[PDB]
């Protein structure tokens, strides 16, 4: 099932993609990811949930959350999944990738677009259904409306089409759920005799209801979130919730029906509640991100993986990739202030690989840093 | 007048080289006399039969203009930040 | 029954506030909000704070999340702040749909 597409329109692009079915391996996927298409492991995985609805961003919001994502992951080799319809913030983050990359000079690190998109919304899937490994599949590239159908982003370079359940109607959101979780298991070689984790983290811009049960699942597979302040639906409501501090079943409720009038159901709205109320009560593994105040992605992302690291253990080898991530970043004070705070205890030899980063990539702030921790 | 041009002694050399290599760059190889010989070889190859300003392939040129357009979004990000942490912005 | 009210009520204090068109637009901003949250019925309070250069005010009050705008409602708000030379409101309304 492995083919190429040929993206006819604008500009050519080329596009590799895998059919997968609801109970495929996430481990078979991986490895045809890494091996049979060569895309290093990445050093941060940032997964894009929501933006498919009705309503989308506001200008001003999504080119600042495009421009910062991709900035935050230029630094270092990140995969960026979304669900690679054209359509909705999915479509802007792939042209954002693509910018990234007709104007990027270093191909050492690379900013991968990687799309988990429905076998049954992929328009003229019959086109690419060829998929001659001499001859890649031609496929047009149309703007559709909200609609139920779109065809697959010329801007992402690889995808995913996961088939259709029979059992249940829900195989993307699960496969989804599985392909994160089974990256955030993966632990890559570093340098020497050494590795590292795969930070992974969920963005959440205007949710709907529905991706409730995958957010929960997420929360529970200990994947840390970050959310849109004003992203416009479940977002509003979490943010919310959080600044009151305090939520209850009937501020809860009064929020789900303020924000979606439509939903109107007593099961359905219990289930709503207490999968929210499960997901604030986590809370550790969430994080807010607010462009009039924070306006740096890249200072978020790493508070909350480290956060989430905190929350998780104190052992100094899972703190590697985060450091990593604060050492490309330039974010000294923030791995000053958590990551070199004394609940963790830091090692002579932990920290080899980290001090050869820094010197080599011209980091003296966190040499300096090495240096006094050990 | 030699105080005001030499404050600016730099910029105008440059422009003075800059208009120099120009003129040379499109003078034919051989000096006057000889100049004659290719004065009549541009002649008869006209009647028989650049280094700047080239047209570049639509997807070369594309690329050219989406990287410039980052590299502008970023003197101008870069800008914004200065501004943010000067004296008079934090007052 | 009038401080019941008191979302159609503002206090100008001279010695504090200073600028009156600050809170006058204010006032009717308020007033607006709590009356309707449709984009047709801040048409004039946005004009106003175009005329006024109060881009902070409209970013604050009129541009927040309660309000739904679009394309087809700014164009011609748009054009008063292309000709009359309101660079940051041409760059909110650009920002904002
Ligand atoms: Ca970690
Ligand atoms: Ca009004």
């Amino acid at each position: 099932r492995l083919g190429d597409i040929d993206f006819t329109g604008v500009s050519r692009t080329r596009g590799k993609f895998v059919r997968v079915t609801s109970s495929t391996d996430p481990a078979e996927i991986y490895q045809i990811l890494t091996k049979q298409w060569g895309l290093a492991p990445p050093h941060l995985v940032v997964a894009l949930m929501g933006g498919d609805e009705v309503a989308q961003l506001k200008p001003w919001l999504r080119d600042t959350l495009r421009k910062g994502l991709v900035k935050a992951a230029q630094s270092t080799g990140a995969w960026i999944l979304t669900s690679g319809l054209r359509f909705g913030i999915t479509k802007n983050l792939g042209q954002a990738v693509r910018d990234h990359s007709l104007a990027s000079t270093s191909p050492k690190v690379r900013v991968v677009a990687i799309g988990i998109a429905p076998w049954n919304m992929i328009q003229n899937r019959d086109l690419l259904l060829s998929a001659k490994p001499d001859h890649p599949a031609t496929y047009p590239t149309e703007d559709l409306p909200y609609g139920a159908v779109y065809s697959l982003d010329c801007n992402h370079s690889h995808f995913i089409l996961v088939d259709e359940d029979p059992k249940r109607p829900g195989a993307t959101g699960e496969m989804r759920v599985k392909m994160l979780k089974h990256i955030s298991l993966q632990r890559t070689g570093y340098g020497g005799t050494g590795s590292i984790e795969i930070p992974v983290l969920c963005l959440l811009v205007h949710g709907e209801p529905r991706i409730l049960q995958k957010m929960y699942k997420n929360i529970q597979n200990s994947i840390p979130w970050l959310i849109l302040a004003g992203s416009g639906g479940v977002a509003d409501i979490l943010v919310t919730l959080m600044d009151r501090g305090c939520w209850d079943a009937d501020i809860v409720q009064e929020l789900l029906i303020n924000t979606f009038p439509d939903g109107l159901h007593s099961t359905e709205i219990t289930s709503w509640t207490k999968l929210i109320q499960r997901i604030l009560d986590h809370g550790h593994l969430l994080t807010v991100h607010d462009p009039e105040q924070d306006s740096e992605l890249d200072t978020v992302i790493l508070k909350a993986l480290v956060k989430a690291c905190k929350s998780q253990s104190q052992e100094a080898q899972d703190f590697l990739d985060e450091l990593k991530l604060a050492v490309a970043w330039n974010r000294v004070d923030i791995a000053k202030s958590e990551i070199f705070s004394g609940d963790v205890q830091w090692s002579a030899q932990d920290l080899e690989e980290v001090m050869m980063e820094a010197l080599v990539n011209d980091k003296p702030d966190f040499v300096r840093l090495f240096v006094d921790n050990g | 007048t030699f105080q005001v041009v030499q404050e600016n002694a730099d910029i105008f050399w440059k422009f003075q080289r800059y208009n120099l290599i120009v003129e040379y760059h499109s003078r034919p190889a051989l000096a006057p006399p000889f100049i004659i010989i290719s004065h009549i070889t541009q002649a008869l190859l006209s009647f028989i039969k650049d280094l700047l300003e080239r047209e570049l392939p639509s997807g070369l040129d594309q690329k050219l203009m989406t990287w410039e357009t980052v590299q502008k979004e970023n003197y101008l990000a870069k800008l914004e930040h200065e501004h943010r942490e000067s004296s008079g912005e934090r007052l």
